[PDB]
């Protein structure tokens, strides 16, 4: 940062009727979050060339990323595991995203742990 | 002819005794699956070679990533998730006042 | 538990004696006596709010459930939150020799070492080294020495040319914690 | 690389080349006809730290050199591609110690033999 | 409290702008190159001395006739001296001992005395004449510029009365005419001598020997300040001036008795006599694994009926041990006399070991009596310019440093490369371990060498030539700063009178000759 | 050796500061002033 | 507000009878100790761990004394420590490093931190960065006190302290309030430009974890002041 | 990439005048401008990094980031001790001590008859 | 500054001082948005959705 | 005795340790239940230094003797250059889709695909082990001349490689090729016209 | 990398890919913006 | 860092390879005497 601040502040003591740009190119960490930008399968219906319409933009699309709910309620007959396999977790996962619950009774919130298929 | 060397003899019992050696140095290894104390067959004491150099020299992507941060102070955060990944990437743009 | 690990870590491993004697004072058999030995090693904290605070981890109370893991808890944070504790638990370290420059310039880079009477028994009465003229020194390239000339004769080399400065090798630190462990080793292997 | 260049670079006010033992009293020269001779130096006196009364070389007109420390431009010479000899520090802790395959059997001073006898 | 005022001074660029520029450009300080066609950027500087001229003491401040060019030819020696240490591996280890720093330099002198001087690599400097070796060699006798017949006598022999002053005659029975790179041992053995050193300006040596430094006393003063000390002030400084002159003449006593502390006996020891140098063997006894050490001269026909692995074991008064793997030395016995007037017999080696009872800087003063104290041969040429090498790599000025387009890479020049390594796995490249090596040919020219640029070297192991990346080569640097930091610093000879000098502008640099 | 001995009590008083190096004016006191003027004050006559 | 200033103000503070005392105590606990442990019989005192801890205190107590016994810390106790036979903790080695560089004796402060670098590093605490940094400031060197900043801002261990983000952001007040010789005066007072360092400081605090709210009131009056010399937004 | 060919961050800056020689000589100016400032922050950064090479611990952070994933390439969730660790960071120093000095190196070519920008 | 014939006697600096770029370096402040820093994460959702 | 030469190898003070222990045993059992002379002792005794011995000489022997010229296994170089090779030569074996997963495929390649492959610094041991099965594996690499004797280890593996061996005679001694030119142009000179 | 290359057309050479964000008037935005633009992008090549 | 670099205030670190300012330029406007040789 001090050598980009020294840089910036040539722009004063520039030549006279003399100016400039700053170009920078640096390097940056991106993260990628399969949890985000899930990899599925192609939906069972497909889309066709009429999603893409003009103004298809703004009217037929939503921007990405998707919402997915990151918290779900427990159904009454439920189970851990049957609360783990209706969500695609491992038993361990969601009990682990919900740490704080030892048991889980009918129509009680959970938190669906980010993997989740 | 004085300057021509015989080219040694390496018998399995020496290289299986410093393989041990290099187990009992990076325990580790053994556990991770690196390298197995076993030499039976004919190309595995070089298949051993082979993984060895392997995990020196990569560098797992979120390791990878806070090496950079650390001396070369490359900003941006870093997952350290499983789901997530780390890119290394370049942003250009410009200034003007 | 971890005085005695440090002990051993310090010989690379038997025990050293560093081991032996402790900073911490045994607890009187007594609730007071408990609460009197908490105050005064542990007492820049306030040991009594960081028992409070552990109690409760993710909703579960740890203290009338599991004891032993509160427990744990209790004690690592204390151990954390103190700056008394910081102290009494640090690692024995070799001890740094100072020294001075050579007296006769070779490089920059060796210099001579002070030796503790420790490390050489016998050898003239020395006084203490900042007073025989030694100093902190120490580089990535630092060299440490025993410096001396070799004997010159009754010969033309020796009128001549200059002096032969003879080196020789010694370690920048000094184990006191090995040199204690390896004597009672010889002391034991003696008896 | 120059011969002294502590005693002259470093330690002389002139950098060698001032001459501060030159009286300023009047010449019959005719380029040195404006040169006055000048008043004895004030005795007991507080000069501002980049003059001096002009009496000595150690004490100049003009003070050359700066009153910060001062420190050698740090070597270029590559510390970590460069091999010395082993130390008896380093020649203790030999099986702990990670080299590169040069480091380990380098030409002058080869540490593989080193961990092995 | 005084850095409370930050003062940068006047930076030496200032100072040295102002003095050119008061002095219309200085024309008395300059290099007579300045004032030939395209000089480089070192002859657009001032005149200052370098280091290069430490060592040699013929020439004494004014060099007589000829002494400039046998020095230029010196300095020429040492710069090949140098490329050859590079070459073979045997350069300044910034770390080294004084045993390291013996048996490198040792090395290093057996090297020298065995490659041809290269003249193609000597250069002249403004106005200097041109000379060949023969010259030189008539001029100044054979002893100063030897043949490796003369070498090789000097340092197998004894005698004083020789110093070769004319050539020798070889194998062939013809004169040697050969100039190999000179080398800091020969030299040392030349300082043995009382004719050379009376040659080289250091008579004094002879006179001056065992004796004392010259006492000197902290503030001593004139007679004109002396005059205004009364009676008994002049009493009190008369005090000082005896106390200091005392202490020092008696700490030069002790320190030139000798005397070292043996720890066996507890006590400080001296050297009352010296035998002949034996050679000497190690044996280890076989049962207990103890170590004992035996005349060579008493033993020799068991020694050598062991070294024909005929009878492998030597037996001593029924003890029998086994001869070591080398443990061949050569050692002085030596009678130590004890401070309880008690008498000892022991080996230099472990006399040398021992711990000196006085240890003052100044031993090495008589060496050069009255100038400063110096830890090497001063008088040796070659010695005094290997030391400034070793100085100057300690202090990381000189040493491996990762190589420059502007450096001066040429043909010749050693180099450490970074030796490629070739897998048809690997897109790009693969790097290993710098090895030494020496430039066959560099391009400069951009469309000779496109980027990334390479460099043909020969590497020094297998003889094996390669185009390397030039980020991957490494030379070894002289200074910090370059643009050529590869190439030594040259003095030039002084000029009294700098004003008149005069360049022929038609030819200027003396092509017609 | 011995406790609140002579050469302990002597090794507490630290370093010996030299009266040579002293830089003392004219009311017996350490200077005011910069080491630089002190010194050129007190330089020798010639 | 300022640490250092602390250490010389309570040194003023009836510092040669707690030096007395301290020194006193030392050698009754030294006593005390050879009464507790009674192989190792000779070595059994000095080797024991408890005798490490009591000659730090010592020392950390003296650091609070004047100038002479600061000054005696790096001599004469770790010499009589090397004596004795009692080894050194990380803490040891940090106090001789506090008091040298109270002295203002910056090559053996940093010695000392090469040699822990070289052979002990693994046990390098923050305090040996701070107590450099106070040194550096001392000695007013301030580009090794910035040298050594950046240093630490690398390397992201040890974690940097509110103390250690103190010490260096004084240091650069230190720098931009003090004047250069007339030379250099004629037009303005050069040396300001370092208060606009601050704001790139002040951004690395955040990477870092260190809070900002954790600075003395004055040293933030101080910065706070800096700030509205030299930063804005791209708003204004 | 090793030499001239390779960096973290580079910056261009576009100078602009209305008459040629203007601009050519306003890149001399700032052209040298950087030349000094950026020797003098990479050699800080170059001691920074020669004490770093020298010795140091390892984040616990650090260790932990090296210590995420599921599973390696050798199929199981794999461990790298401290040490292994500080071996990948120190060889990534080696480098950054190669690529400063070359910077370094490069700032200290162009003396005054030699200059070539 | 010592220069007596700056611009009178014809003498015009071919590099621009270091005092001078000192001082008209520190005469303007830094913009806060030009340091640079992120160690959070992109903001998805809310980021572009902010008051308007 | 036997046993103990062997495992301990690589940790000498556990050997030394081991080593007592089973002499002191062999010297308890020794002391009672034997008889009228003490040439027992001895023996045991003889026994440590043999076992000594032949451990100190199998490291020097298979080691040492071995590792210790490094301008034959070209300073570390020549090791790492036949390691890349014998890789080259075996692929169907380590990187195939039978030998190994496509994970470690996938880090060797990644490895690989890197703009400058640096060479990974190495423990002691590592670096032992890596020297000897690149000794091994040279072996078979090389044409059948240089199998038995060559200069190097990594001769003869790449085919292609220009050397600087252009001076035959230049080794010799001065004086030999000396005499011989005089003899040779007196002869030539002397003899014929052309 | 295949389906990467069909996906992103002319956003891709010489084996990098470049995605130039503009939609924003603030580069702050173009960041996140193109970031995003590049984790869509690449979830949808990893379905191969 | 500092505000001005210590390379160019700093006798340490002073370039033994820089020239002053007058003599290039000034060496650097001669023109040597064409007739260096007779017939040309």
């Amino acid at each position: 940062t001090e050598f980009e601040k020294r840089m910036y502040d040539i722009r004063h003591w520039l030549h006279r009727q003399t100016s400039c740009e700053f170009h920078t190119i640096y390097r940056r960490n991106v993260i990628h979050d399969s949890a985000v930008f899930p990899t599925e399968h192609d939906p069972a219906t497909p889309t066709t060339h009429e999603h893409h319409r003009m103004f298809s933009f703004a009217l037929d699309w939503q921007s990405a990323p998707v919402n997915r709910l990151s918290t779900d309620t427990v159904h009454e007959g439920e189970s851990w595991d049957a609360v783990a396999q209706r969500l695609g977790c491992s038993v361990g996962e969601l009990k682990d995203a919900n740490a704080e619950r030892e048991t889980i009774e009918a129509g009680v919130v959970i938190n669906v742990p980010v993997t989740a298929t | 002819n004085m300057n021509v060397v015989q080219r040694p003899c390496i018998e399995d019992g020496l290289l299986s005794l410093v393989l041990e050696a290099v187990t009992k140095r990076h325990p580790n290894w053994v556990k991770a699956g690196v390298i197995q104390t076993t030499l039976k067959d004919p190309f595995d004491a070089l298949r051993w070679m082979m993984h060895i150099f392997i995990r020196l020299s990569y560098v797992p992507h979120a390791g990878a990533a806070t090496i950079a941060r650390l001396s070369r102070r490359r900003i941006g955060p870093i997952g350290l998730e499983p789901h997530q990944f780390n890119v290394p990437a370049e942003l250009g743009f410009v200034e003007q006042y | 538990q971890t005085l005695q690990n440090n002990a051993v870590e310090a010989v690379g491993a038997g025990s050293a004696p560093w081991s032996i004697l402790g900073p911490l004072t045994a607890i009187g058999p007594t609730a007071e006596d408990t609460m009197v030995w908490l105050q005064q090693h542990y007492g820049d904290v306030d040991v009594m709010s960081i028992m409070r605070w552990a109690r409760f981890r993710k909703g579960k109370d740890l203290m009338a459930k599991d004891r032993p893991q509160y427990l744990a808890r209790a004690a690592a944070w204390i151990e954390l939150l103190s700056k008394r504790n910081r102290e009494m638990e640090e690692v024995p370290l070799t001890y740094m020799r100072k020294s001075k420059p050579l007296v006769l310039d070779t490089n920059s880079n060796v210099r001579v070492a002070w030796q503790t009477p420790l490390m050489r028994s016998g050898g003239p009465p020395r006084l203490l080294a900042r007073e025989e003229g030694y100093v902190f020194h120490h580089s990535n390239s630092s060299r440490f020495v025993e410096e001396t000339y070799r004997h010159p004769g009754e010969s033309l080399q020796s009128r001549y040319l200059a002096l032969q400065p003879l080196h020789t090798e010694v370690s920048a630190k000094e184990d006191f914690q090995r040199l204690y462990y390896q004597a009672q080793k010889h002391h034991k292997q003696q008896e | 690389q120059l011969q002294a260049q502590d005693r002259i670079i470093c330690g002389t006010h002139g950098a060698g080349i001032v001459a501060h033992q030159t009286a300023v009293n009047s010449s019959d020269n005719p380029m040195l006809s404006s040169v006055t001779t000048a008043a004895p130096a004030a005795d007991l006196s507080r000069t501002k730290p980049h003059e001096g009364t002009g009496t000595s070389e150690r004490d100049p007109y003009i003070r050359t050199l700066h009153n910060q420390r001062s420190a050698a431009p740090e070597s270029s010479v590559s510390q970590s591609h460069t091999v010395n000899a082993p130390t008896v520090d380093e020649c203790e802790m030999l099986a702990e110690r990670w080299g590169t395959m040069n480091y380990w059997h380098n030409d002058t001073f080869p540490r593989l033999v080193v961990f092995l006898k | 409290t005084e850095r409370n005022t930050i003062h940068y001074g006047v930076p030496i660029q200032q100072i040295v702008d102002e003095f050119v520029f008061r002095h219309r450009n200085a024309r008395g300080e300059r290099p007579l190159d300045y004032f030939k066609p395209f000089p480089n950027f070192r002859a657009l500087r001032l005149n200052r001395m370098y280091r290069d001229v430490e060592g040699f003491s013929l020439m004494k401040q004014r060099p007589e006739f000829l002494e400039w060019e046998l020095f230029t030819r010196y300095r020429q020696h040492h710069q090949q001296r140098r490329r050859l240490a590079l070459l073979h591996g045997l350069e300044p280890v910034a770390n080294e001992t004084a045993q390291e720093r013996d048996t490198r330099r040792h090395r290093l002198d057996e090297i020298c005395e065995r490659t041809p001087f290269d003249e193609r690599e000597m250069r002249v400097n403004d106005d200097e004449m041109r000379v060949s070796v023969e010259t030189l060699r008539s001029w100044f006798g054979v002893y100063m510029l030897p043949s490796p017949t003369v070498v090789n006598a000097v340092l197998g022999g004894s005698a004083s009365v020789n110093l070769h002053l004319y050539h020798l005659a070889d194998e062939m029975g013809t004169a040697d005419t050969r100039e190999h790179v000179l080398s800091s041992r020969y030299l040392n053995r030349l300082l043995l001598l009382e004719s050379y050193q009376n040659r080289v300006g250091r008579g004094f040596m002879n006179h001056v020997v065992g004796r004392a430094p010259e006492p000197v006393v902290p503030h001593e003063q004139p007679q004109e300040v002396l005059r205004h000390f009364s009676a008994e002030e002049r009493a009190m400084y008369e005090q000082h001036v005896k106390e200091q002159t005392s202490r020092q003449l008696g700490e030069w006593e002790r320190a030139m008795k000798r005397r070292r502390w043996l720890t066996d006996h507890q006590q400080y020891g001296h050297v009352v006599s010296h035998g002949l140098e034996t050679s000497v063997v190690d044996l280890s006894h076989t049962e207990t694994g103890a170590v004992l050490t035996v005349s060579t001269k008493a033993y020799e026909q068991e020694i050598e009926a062991v070294r024909m692995k005929t009878n492998a074991t030597i037996k001593v008064d029924g003890m029998v041990y086994n001869l070591l793997p080398n443990s061949e030395r050569r050692v002085v016995p030596l009678t130590v006399q004890l401070d309880s007037g008690e008498k000892i017999d022991m080996t230099s080696e472990d006399f040398d070991r021992c711990e000196l009872e006085a240890f003052p800087r100044n031993l090495n003063h008589a060496l050069n009596y009255g100038i400063a104290n110096y830890a090497y041969n001063r008088g040796n040429y070659v010695e005094t310019q290997d030391s400034i090498w070793e100085e100057q790599t300690a202090s990381g000025q000189e040493g491996w440093s990762p190589a420059t387009h502007a450096d001066g890479l040429r043909e010749g020049l050693p180099v450490r490369a970074r030796r490629p390594i070739f897998s048809s796995s690997a897109e790009q490249r693969i790097a290993g371990g710098p090895q030494r090596a020496v430039i066959i040919q560099y391009h400069h020219q951009p469309f000779f060498n496109p980027e990334p640029r390479l460099v043909k070297v020969a590497f020094q192991c297998d003889g094996t030539i390669m185009e390397v990346p030039i980020s991957d080569v490494m030379i070894w640097q002289r200074r910090y700063h370059g643009p050529e930091r590869t190439v030594g610093d040259e003095s030039r000879r002084y000029n009294p009178a700098a004003m008149r000098r005069y360049v022929d502008v038609t030819d200027p640099f003396n092509e017609k000759t | 050796d011995t406790q609140n001995d002579k050469k302990q009590l002597a090794r507490r008083l630290g370093r010996y500061m030299l009266f040579a190096n002293r830089s003392l004016d004219d009311t017996g006191f350490p200077t005011d002033a910069r080491a630089d003027d002190y010194t050129r004050w007190m330089a020798p006559p010639s | 507000c300022d640490p250092a200033l602390t250490y010389k103000l309570l040194g003023d503070e009836n510092g040669e009878e707690r030096a007395q005392e301290a020194y006193r105590w030392f050698d009754l606990a030294l006593t005390s100790l050879a009464v507790d442990c009674g192989h190792f019989v000779p070595y059994l005192p000095q080797g024991t761990a408890a005798a490490s801890h009591i000659t730090n205190a010592l020392m950390r107590t003296l650091l609070t004394c004047g100038y002479t016994h600061v000054a005696a810390i790096p001599d004469s106790v770790y010499d009589r420590m090397g004596s004795m036979g009692i080894s050194p903790t990380i803490s040891t080695y940090e106090l001789v490093m506090l008091a040298l560089s109270l002295q203002g004796n910056m090559v053996e402060a940093e010695s000392i931190l090469s040699f822990l670098r070289s052979h002990h590093s693994e046990h390098i605490t923050v305090e040996s960065f701070n107590a450099l940094l106070l040194g550096h400031r001392e000695a007013r060197q301030f580009d090794c006190c910035d040298a050594i900043w950046q240093e630490l801002v690398d390397r992201r261990w040890p974690r940097a302290s509110p103390l250690t983000a103190e010490l260096y952001l004084r240091s650069i007040m230190d720098h931009a309030n003090t004047p250069t010789s007339e030379p250099l005066q004629s037009f303005a007072n050069i040396n300001v430009v370092e208060k606009k360092k601050v704001p790139l400081v002040l951004a690395q605090m955040d990477e870092l974890g260190v809070p900002r709210t954790h600075l003395s009131r004055v040293l933030m009056d101080e910065v706070e002041d800096s700030l509205r010399k030299f930063q804005t937004y791209r708003s204004r | 990439e090793d030499g001239i060919r390779g960096s973290e961050v580079t910056y261009k800056i576009v100078l602009e005048g209305f008459w040629d020689h203007h601009v050519m000589k306003l890149a001399e100016d700032v052209c040298m401008f950087l030349k000094d400032v950026g020797r003098q922050i990479v050699e800080e950064k170059l001691v920074a990094v020669r004490r770093l090479l020298q010795g140091g611990a390892v984040d616990p952070e650090l260790l932990a980031a090296f210590n995420c994933a599921r599973a390696g390439p050798f199929g199981g969730l794999d461990e790298y001790d401290k040490e292994e660790v500080a071996n990948f960071l120190r060889s990534d120093l080696r480098r950054l001590e190669e690529q400063c000095l070359s910077v370094i190196n490069r700032c200290n070519v162009p003396v005054p008859g030699a200059t070539n920008i | 500054s010592h220069r007596r014939d700056y611009i009178r006697m014809g003498y015009i600096p071919r590099y621009t001082p270091w005092e001078w770029i000192a001082i008209q370096e520190a005469d303007q402040p830094l913009i806060a948005e030009q340091i640079r820093q992120d160690n959070i994460g992109t903001s998805y959702f809310f980021s572009l959705n902010r008051y308007w | 005795a036997e046993a103990a030469v062997t495992k301990f190898l690589f940790q000498r003070g556990s050997f030394e340790s081991m080593l007592h222990r089973i002499i002191t045993d062999a010297l308890e059992k020794m002391s009672t239940l034997a008889l009228g002379g003490q040439e027992g002792n001895l023996a045991l005794e003889a026994l440590k230094r043999q076992t000594l011995f032949k451990r100190n000489d199998y490291i020097q022997k298979r080691l040492i003797d071995v590792v210790s010229n490094s301008a034959y296994l070209g300073y570390g170089d020549s090791v790492w250059q036949v390691f890349f090779a014998a890789v080259e030569a075996n692929e169907e074996n380590l990187l195939s889709d039978r030998a190994t997963t496509d994970a470690i495929r996938a880090a060797w390649e990644g490895v690989m695909r890197e703009d400058v492959v640096r060479l990974p610094d190495v423990t002691g041991v590592v670096a032992l082990y890596l020297t000897l099965v690149c000794i091994r594996e040279s072996g078979r690499l090389v044409p059948e001349e240089l199998k038995e004797l060559s200069s190097g280890l990594e001769d003869g593996v790449r085919p292609g490689v220009r050397k600087l061996q252009q001076y035959p005679l230049i080794f010799l001694h001065p004086t030999v090729k000396r005499r011989f030119v005089v003899k040779a142009v007196a002869e030539i000179l002397h003899n014929s016209s052309s | 990398e295949r389906r990467l290359r069909i996906l992103a057309q002319h956003r891709v050479g010489m084996g990098v890919l470049k995605l130039d964000a503009d939609k924003y008037e603030d580069q702050a935005d173009n960041v996140t913006f193109g970031t995003t633009k590049l984790s869509e992008l690449l979830a949808d090549a990893r379905k191969a | 860092s500092a505000n001005i670099p210590r390379s160019v205030w700093d006798p340490a670190q002073h370039n033994p390879n820089w020239s002053d300012s007058y003599g290039h330029d000034i060496t650097n406007r001669r023109a040597w005497p064409a007739r260096k040789w007779t017939v040309g």
